[PDB]
């Protein structure tokens, strides 16, 4: 199975502002462990989209943001182009495996 | 440049036992911790497996628990994951990724850094259980 | 014993424009970094504590600046992005000890405080130990700026925007990074 739900596929409107959000249990956002997010296209290797909740790593415009609340972490893009039409991934630390989970793994489109 | 490349495809029977290995080209490979990831087709991501600076501590998932190995070589270059027992649902391709370097804590424990993500991503090669 | 006016000064400076300091000659206890507090964050790259008993006290700098809660896991090795490629840089080297401690009520007031900056907007992405000073603007594209600051070329600085009803990772965490090495 997984370990972090998020929702398997969540549509957007060129322009708007979509939420992906990635709820995980008290072991892994709980003790204070940072939520991070990947960009994986089909036919290739994912790239680091955020990591530690709310950076961005050099390559990446200005769109990208996200957050931590709590127990549970969102992921928001403002102004999406047709070129991002990629699966996202929040992963995690835990305590209660000691292991580096994943998500569930959304899908984003463009209409 | 920094990438990384890998080899070891299979077609595996039932029973059988492999090894993985992944180069690496271009940055400092005897400093950074390294990571190994899997996905089977159809589903997302699956944390597999790490390993440290030196090689002393290594950590493992619950569905690749007892069956795993893992080495690392500063000489060649290369990274290693050795495989036994090969059940009826790993056929996947598995990514080879880079961590990040290791810190020391307070009173002189060395600790893997668990807070951070996978930088670069090689390309994963794709062993196969079959019949 | 003379890094003890480098954790209580009343202001610190942006990453920006940091502040180190030649420390020479001197004692220094280094039993006062650990066992220091439990809230404290203690991240050690270059050598262990309980071990840096050497003759080491060749001009130890100690950086020191303020930034975001969430991102004061960018000032590790590598780990590019927005302040660890234009502010201020760590290489993959013998950088010794960063320590991250919370600011709640230091400066965190609700019409903000204005002082803490960052430079956004660079060319030619940082060398490691670096400083920036000039205020000049980006030149991004077209059209050269003689200097107006009208279009397509940036200011390159940015405010902060404080204010004391934010999350636990943008209210600020004063941060210092102290340096090892020998003659
Ligand atoms: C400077 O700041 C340091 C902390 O980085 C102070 O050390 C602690 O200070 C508190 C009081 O604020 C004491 O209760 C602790 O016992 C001190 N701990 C240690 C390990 O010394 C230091 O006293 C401050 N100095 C001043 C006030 O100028």
């Amino acid at each position: 199975q997984s370990v972090l739900t998020q929702p398997p596929s969540v549509s957007g409107a060129p322009g708007q502002r979509v939420t992906i959000s990635c709820t995980g249990s008290s072991s892994n956002i709980g003790a204070g462990y940072d939520v991070h997010w990947y960009q994986q296209l089909p036919g290739t290797a994912p790239k680091l989209l955020i990591y530690g909740n709310s950076n961005r790593p050099s390559g990446v415009p200005d769109r990208f943001s996200g957050s931590k609340s709590g127990t549970s972490a969102s992921l928001a893009i403002t102004g999406l182009q047709a070129e991002d039409e990629a699966d996202y991934y929040c992963q995690s630390y835990d305590s209660s495996l000691s292991g580096w989970v994943f998500g569930g793994g959304t899908k984003l489109t463009v209409l | 440049q920094v990438q990384l490349v890998e080899s070891g495809g299979g077609v595996v029977q039932p029973g059988r036992s492999l090894r993985l290995s992944c180069a690496a080209s271009g940055f400092t490979f005897s400093s950074i911790a390294m990571h190994w990831v899997r996905q089977a087709p159809g589903k997302g991501l699956e944390w597999v497996a790490v390993m440290s600076f030196d090689g002393s501590i290594k950590y493992y998932g619950d569905s690749v628990k007892g069956r795993f190995t893992i080495s690392r070589d500063n000489s060649k270059s290369t990274l290693y994951l050795q495989m036994n027992s090969l059940r009826a649902e790993d056929t996947a391709v598995y990514y080879c990724a880079r961590g990040v370097q290791g810190y020391y804590d307070r009173s002189g424990y060395y600790n893997l850094d668990y807070n951070y993500g996978m930088d670069v991503w090689g390309q994963g090669t794709t062993v196969t259980v079959s019949s | 014993c003379p890094f003890d006016e480098v954790f209580n000064a009343t202001r610190f400076a942006s990453v920006y424009a940091w502040n180190r300091k030649r420390i020479s000659n001197c004692v220094a206890d280094y039993s006062v970094l650990y066992n220091l507090a439990p809230f404290f964050t203690f991240k050690c790259y270059g050598v262990s504590p309980t071990k840096l008993n050497d003759l080491c006290f060749t001009n130890v700098y100690a950086d020191s600046f303020v930034i975001r809660g969430d991102e004061v896991r960018q000032i590790a090795p590598g780990q590019t992005g927005n302040i660890a490629d234009y502010n201020y840089k760590l290489p993959d080297d013998f950088t010794g000890c960063v320590i991250a401690w919370n600011s709640n009520k230091l400066d965190s007031k609700v019409s903000g405080n204005y002082n803490y900056l960052y430079r956004l907007f660079r060319k030619s992405n940082l060398k490691p130990f670096e400083r920036d000073i000039s205020t000049e603007i980006y030149q991004a594209g077209n059209k050269p700026c003689n200097g107006v600051a009208g279009f397509n070329c940036y200011f390159p600085l940015r405010s902060y925007s404080f204010r004391p009803t934010y999350g636990v990772g943008h209210q600020p965490y004063r941060v210092v990074v102290l340096s090892f090495e020998l003659l």
